């Protein structure tokens, strides 16, 4: 009643049903389902490499079959720059992806901004250029207490395209010699998830309201065995909200039905503040099974209003024949249309008027609405 | 004016109008309350803080969420508009022809046989008081179509014949005022073969007695 | 609103506070919209005080009524008529249906009532008391509003009585033959189904975000960033939130003015009489009777039609 009456912003409730809120079951457990993979990623392959190619002639390590820990890097506190983009640098361990690529060259320091989508200049058009619509992250370091002739390209006809590599040296109507050196990796984020980050699973759930990770999809939702017939290469179906319904396990391969936990509107059955404040509360479309004088109807699972067999002219409207009203306590019944009457017809029986009664009732129309004006 | 005075509900079609429209201006109003994402819903807090580089995206935020938000004010008020003007279209014809006549519509000047109708002002509106007459009382009746006399069959000209159980008379059909059947309130029409529930009885002429 | 936008995301949900009451003003007005509809419903079909019943035999006169009277051998005591009628014509995504206050057995005995009403007293259970008059007289009586004098009716009542049971038997029959007669009504529906698969399918819809799934934002970027791609689909899915509602309300009140048509038919074709020419069917009019059907009302519309006329010479005065 409280909440009905903050919901009117007012402390007095008028006769009626109000839409105050709406129920919601939420999930018990967390259930994190991920590939069985084993070996860790070779990135190291690519970082502590003895020697990085020319930024003119980069070169692309692929990284597969393997269990992707980036927090190595990420804590690791040898790099100047460690920047994210539609991902982030401390969540990249929750993430699958379809593939990584590990991109690597040698740059002087001046160039190190160039390294990044939607940039210009002689590295970012005409040496290694990305994407502005990248996803990866760029991580480069100083290694001048490491380390010889690196070349970049300094002429050509036309810009590059994203993950271009032009190593030709036709001569132009194109590359120089390379103020610190750099080092840079550049690590690219791309169907059934073959990199995978660190990430524990834990056992299968069904029947029950979950939170769910099924390789790198989440969710919230009840889990039942799926009867969708899905072809081998198939890991997930799609509604026309573009939302998942259906997903393959990871480790047992078996096809799940994710259906949203049970919710709907609640609404509250009053008569007005002045005579009672006893209400009634209906969960509309909810089953009196799943809500926890409890009456089911069409409507929703009604509660605290008392059923009785006796019908009435209806008051407050549940719908599907049903009213309640304040007769006290609060009760629910199947609204009257009317007393009946049987006609007394017959092929020569008619009934006439002796008297007349002069009746005056009373219409009420609008014509007028205020005349507002608003500048 | 008893049954006005006992019941707050009756005007309810016209405190209606007046709420809707209430709640539609103070919404309006509320929503000058909103940041929709700025760092502040005041102009001159953003002004006072910002330099124009940086004040004009904050304005922006609140230019578009308070335009979006007039514009949803004026779309609700000429749909509501609407069906006010569509009342106000029913009143006018009502006032025609419950007002200025009589009418044989059903319903439409109340329930009951359409006598008449007052007209009263009210905010906003108008209040008809329609009069009209009920019948009342009614009582049972033998009936028939016709009248067989002298091989002839005698049709009421205006109302209905009845029997009182022991004679026959002819009625108006909206009261009962029964009437000796004579010749000059039937008509003839035919013999007494063809009508379905003919009956037999005297139709007076009312000559003979005097010729 | 709330689910609609941001299913059941925190992070959505707070920055959607930021824009006011736009999601109370869009609840409210579908709710407005949804109350209407059973007013709509009982303007129509509740004009009878009483629920009256028809008579154990049905002698009137010849005129069978079968086809339009309630079939008591049926879950559902609909007529043939309506029989026929009722067979011929999103949810988590925060979309639901509400159910109507009135069933279909409920309007199907409003119904029934006034159909008992116009067969046994005529037009005067519509203004006062019902008062049995025999069929064949209320006929006659019907004649008389017409201008045609009372005997053509008892004259030709067997030929009368065959015209009209065998047009009632028509009715049924074209209506089984034509499965465009009930467009009117199936236009409404297949109307309203195309709105919300519009709706939904917003969903999928980006509108410059790098994700069209708040799962999918929410998992990859930190709030400074998540917010943003947020934002874009907020001010989205609210504009085509919003357009529905408007849509909705226009097409609400082209509803209303059919049922206001549908209540005055009512009360001026079922209920009595009408002088209107066309209001009431080609032809004079001497009576109607009501059908239920889905979402909305069928009429059946009894006239006289003039036939095989003659030549004959006239004159103003002898
Ligand atoms: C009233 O009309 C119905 C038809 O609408 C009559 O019922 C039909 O009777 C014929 C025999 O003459 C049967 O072959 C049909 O199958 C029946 N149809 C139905 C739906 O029952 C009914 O007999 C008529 N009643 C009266 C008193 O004449
Ligand atoms: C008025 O029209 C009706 C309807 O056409 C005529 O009735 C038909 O007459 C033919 C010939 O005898 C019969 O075969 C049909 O079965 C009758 N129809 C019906 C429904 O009964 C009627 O005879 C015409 N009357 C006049 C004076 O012309
Ligand atoms: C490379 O080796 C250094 C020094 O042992 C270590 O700190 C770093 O984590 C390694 N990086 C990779 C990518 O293996
Ligand atoms: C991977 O998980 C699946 C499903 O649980 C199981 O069938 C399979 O034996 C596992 N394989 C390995 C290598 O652990
Ligand atoms: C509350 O109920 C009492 C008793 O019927 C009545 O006199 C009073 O006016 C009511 N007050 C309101 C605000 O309805
Ligand atoms: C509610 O759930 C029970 C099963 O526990 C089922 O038998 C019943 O039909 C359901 N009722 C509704 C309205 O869904
Ligand atoms: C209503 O009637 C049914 C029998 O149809 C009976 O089982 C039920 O207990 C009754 N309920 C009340 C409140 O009387
Ligand atoms: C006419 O007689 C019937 C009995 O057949 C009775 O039920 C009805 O009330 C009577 N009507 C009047 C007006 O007396
Ligand atoms: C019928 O009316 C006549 C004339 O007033 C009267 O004499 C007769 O007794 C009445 N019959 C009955 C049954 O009331
Ligand atoms: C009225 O019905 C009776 C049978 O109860 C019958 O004998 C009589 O002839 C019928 N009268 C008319 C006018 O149909
Ligand atoms: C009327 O009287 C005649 C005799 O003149 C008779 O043949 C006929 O059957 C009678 N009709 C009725 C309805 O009593
Ligand atoms: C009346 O006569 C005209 C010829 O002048 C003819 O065309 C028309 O069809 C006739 N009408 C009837 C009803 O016979």
């Amino acid at each position: 009643l409280s909440e009905t009456k903050c919901t009117l912003k007012s402390f007095t409730v008028e006769k009626g049903i109000y839409q105050t809120s709406n129920f919601r079951v939420q999930p018990t457990e967390s259930i994190v389902r991920f590939p069985n993979i084993t070996n860790l990623c070779p990135f190291g392959e690519v970082f502590n490499a003895t020697r990085f190619a020319s930024v003119y002639a980069w070169n692309r390590k692929r990284i597969s079959n393997c269990v992707a820990d980036y927090s190595v890097l990420y804590n690791s506190a040898s790099f100047s720059t460690f920047k994210c983009y539609g991902v982030s640098p401390t969540k990249l361990n929750d993430l699958c992806f379809t593939n990584v690529y590990a991109d690597s060259f040698v740059i002087r320091g001046d160039w190190v901004r160039q390294i990044a989508p939607g940039q210009t200049g002689k590295i970012a058009d005409y040496n290694y250029k990305l994407p502005d619509d990248f996803t990866g992250c760029v991580i480069a370091w100083n290694s001048n207490n490491l380390d010889y002739n690196y070349l970049y390209r300094l002429f050509r006809k036309s810009n590059l395209k994203p993950f271009e590599r032009d190593i030709s040296t036709e001569i132009y109507q194109p590359l120089q010699s390379y103020y610190q050196p750099y080092r840079v990796v550049v690590l690219s984020f791309e169907a059934p998830a073959t990199v995978c980050g660190p990430k524990k699973s834990t056992n299968l759930v069904k029947n029950k309201c979950v939170n769910f990770n099924f390789n790198g999809l989440t969710g919230t939702g009840v889990l039942t065995e799926s009867n969708k017939k899905f072809l081998p290469f198939q890991q997930f179906g799609r509604d026309i909200a573009d939302t998942t319904d259906a997903v393959r396990d990871p480790q047992t391969l078996e096809i799940l039905d994710i259906t949203p936990c049970s919710f709907g509107g609640v609404s509250v059955i009053t008569p007005g503040t002045n005579t009672s404040n006893q209400v009634a509360v209906l969960y509309q479309d909810v089953n009196c099974t799943e809500v926890p004088n409890v009456f089911q109807t069409r409507a929703g699972c009604l509660i605290g209003a008392e059923h009785v067999n006796n019908s009435y002219e209806c008051d407050i409207p549940i719908g599907a024949g049903i009213c309640a009203s304040y007769q006290q306590s609060i009760i629910a019944y199947t609204m009257s249309l009317g007393a009946e009457n049987s006609v007394a017809y017959s092929n020569n029986s008619i009934a006439i008027p002796t008297n007349f009664t002069i009746s005056v009732t009373t219409e009420i129309l609008p014509v007028s609405m205020t005349k507002t004006s608003v500048d | 004016q008893d049954s006005l005075s006992s019941t707050p509900s009756a005007l309810g079609k016209l405190q209606d109008v007046v709420n809707q429209n209430a709640q539609a201006l103070n919404t309006l109003v509320k929503q000058l309350s909103s940041n929709f994402g700025a760092i502040s819903s005041v102009l001159n807090d953003i002004l006072s803080r910002l330099d124009p580089p940086e004040a004009e995206v904050q304005i922006d935020r609140l230019i578009t969420g308070r335009l979006q938000s007039l514009q949803t004010y004026v779309t609700q008020q000429l749909i509501r508009a609407a069906e006010i003007r569509a009342s106000a279209n029913l009143a006018a014809t009502k006032m025609s022809e419950c007002v200025l006549g009589q009418s044989k519509r059903v319903d439409f000047c109340g329930k009951g046989y359409h006598l008449m109708s007052f007209p009263q002002s009210a905010p906003h509106g108008v209040v008809f008081l329609h009069v009209t007459y009920v019948p009342a009382q009614e009582k049972n009746f033998t009936t028939a179509p016709a009248i067989c006399h002298d091989g002839k069959a005698h049709f009421p000209r205006e109302g209905v014949f009845v029997s009182n159980g022991t004679h026959w008379f002819v009625t108006q059909r909206n009261f009962y005022e029964p009437q000796i059947i004579t010749t000059d309130n039937t008509f003839v029409s035919g013999n007494c073969d063809v009508v379905i529930g003919i009956v037999n009885n005297t139709v007076y002429d009312p000559l003979q007695p005097e010729l | 609103c709330t689910m609609y936008i941001c299913g059941d995301s925190t992070e959505c949900s707070n920055l959607l506070l930021q824009y006011g009451s736009f999601c109370t003003q869009l609840n409210r007005a579908l709710t407005g919209i949804a109350v209407e509809q059973d007013k709509n419903t009982q303007e129509v079909f509740a004009q009878v005080k009483q629920i009256y019943k028809t008579p154990p035999i049905k002698d009137f006169g010849g005129f069978n009524f079968s086809q339009i009277l309630p079939d008591p051998s049926k879950p559902s005591k609909r007529s043939p008529i309506e029989d026929l009628l009722f067979n011929k014509v999103q949810k988590f995504n925060g979309l639901t249906v509400l159910p109507p206050l009135l069933t279909d057995e409920m309007i199907a005995q409003y119904t029934s009532a006034l159909l008992a009403g116009t067969i046994t007293s005529g037009w005067t259970f519509g203004a006062g008391p019902a008062l049995q008059i025999p069929f064949p007289m209320q006929m006659a009586y019907r004649f008389n509003g017409i201008g045609v004098t009372q005997n053509v009716l008892y004259e030709n009542q067997k030929l009368i009585a065959n015209q009209f049971n065998s047009a009632i038997g028509k009715i049924q029959d074209s209506l089984s033959s034509t499965p465009s007669a009930l467009g009117k009504l199936q236009d409404v529906v297949n109307q309203n189904a195309q709105a919300l698969n519009t709706l939904v399918k917003q969903l999928s819809s980006n509108f410059g975000a790098i994700s069209s799934v708040l799962n999918d934002i929410l998992s990859r970027l930190d709030p400074p960033e998540a917010e943003v791609q947020i934002d874009r689909l907020i001010t989205g899915r609210l504009q085509s939130l919003q357009t529905y509602v408007t849509q909705q309300l226009i097409r609400a009140a082209e509803i209303r003015a059919s049922a206001n048509l549908a209540a005055t038919k009512m009360s001026e074709c079922v209920l009595g009489q009408s002088k209107r020419v066309d209001f009431c069917g080609k032809g004079y009019h001497l009576m109607s009777f009501p059908q239920s059907a889905p979402h909305g009302v069928v009429f059946l519309h009894v006239t006289y039609v003039p036939a095989q006329e003659k030549n004959f010479t006239t004159a103003p005065a002898i």
